[PDB]
């Protein structure tokens, strides 16, 4: 029961593109690196849960190099949320608000995350703050 | 729908505080109550994990 992977800049876009009432929650990195291994693990085991409101895909940004330029994909394990075709930002208190770059493994806290980026968004927020201060 | 607790200090004997509607939540945010924040979580699912309710917007759950 594995996540689902996209293998080219056009499936990324057709993915992005295609949700109309689910965040869409992309990693971006390489299945390889053990940040992402971590991440992976978290993403794995809250796919059931956010199914309803959040997609989660697995992108190898050396297969698809597309974004990197785009989104500054030079860490090594990117997490970043879209819906409805827009980038959406989160305030997580360490002055970057594109993404997650860093492997959390704190479960619930990642399905909270999602779901705040869900209702911020449904309700037109382009930003909004995660509930923990990561610092 | 969407409930709340709270309590005042992040601890394990800190008095928690009956259901709250998120509107509830909102109207005690602006008018000053919480003025360092809270300590809220959502009542379901009983998982909880606890914010400061400064960092929650609970205009969203409205």
């Amino acid at each position: 029961y594995m996540l689902p992977h996209l293998h080219n800049g056009w499936q990324v876009d057709q993915a992005i593109l295609s949700e109309e009432d689910r965040v869409v929650v992309i990693r971006f990195g390489h299945d390889w690196d053990p940040t992402c291994m971590k991440m992976d693990e978290v993403l794995y085991s809250i796919a059931e849960k956010v199914k309803n409101f959040a997609v989660i895909y697995l992108v190898d940004i050396t297969e698809v190099p597309d974004f990197n330029k785009m989104y500054e994909l030079y860490d090594p394990c990117t997490v970043m949320f879209f819906f409805r075709n827009k980038h959406i930002m989160i305030d997580l208190g360490t002055g970057n608000n594109n993404k997650i770059n860093w492997a959390m493994e704190d479960k619930q806290e990642m399905v909270d995350i999602i779901e705040t980026v869900y209702r911020g968004a449904r309700k037109g927020r382009g930003l909004v703050v995660s509930p923990k201060d990561y610092s | 729908d969407v409930m709340w607790e709270y309590k005042w200090e992040n601890t394990g004997d800190a008095e928690l505080y009956g259901p709250f509607t998120s509107a509830q939540m909102q109207t005690w945010v602006s008018e000053g109550y919480f003025p360092d924040g809270v300590y809220c979580r959502k009542l379901d699912p009983p998982g909880g994990q606890f914010y400061n309710s400064k960092r929650i917007d609970f205009d969203l759950y409205t």
